[PDB]
């Protein structure tokens, strides 16, 4: 029960330490989308970075 | 052309260098404040975004 007990510990922070890790209201790993492009180009071509769920 | 009273030349030379002396203003504001977005009048949305986060 005692390893049980850390068990839970260690995902529950695991929850919030991934949930919490934003930036200007965005995240890439928090799970909310699935990429985010930036400016690459003059023109408006992006530079796509694909969404890794932490 | 030729004439004792407008001098249009003076205005050009004037004008610039009213503009490189607004250059030489946000100059000193870029140096001695030590931020490129230093202020809501540099730039709006980056200046809430950075104030915010």
């Amino acid at each position: 029960n005692a390893l049980k007990s850390d068990f839970d510990s260690l995902r529950d922070q695991i929850t919030k330490a991934a949930s919490n890790a934003k930036f200007n209201g965005v995240s890439i790993a928090d799970g909310t989308t699935t990429k985010l492009s930036f400016l690459a180009n003059s023109d408006g071509s992006a530079f796509t970075v694909t969404a890794k769920t932490l | 052309l030729n004439s004792i009273n407008t001098n249009s030349g003076a205005l050009i030379a004037l004008q610039n260098l009213n503009s490189t002396n607004a250059e030489l203003t946000q100059v000193q504001q870029r140096i001695n404040t030590g931020k490129k977005i230093g202020s809501a009048k540099d730039n709006g949305a980056i200046w809430a975004t950075a104030k915010n986060q």
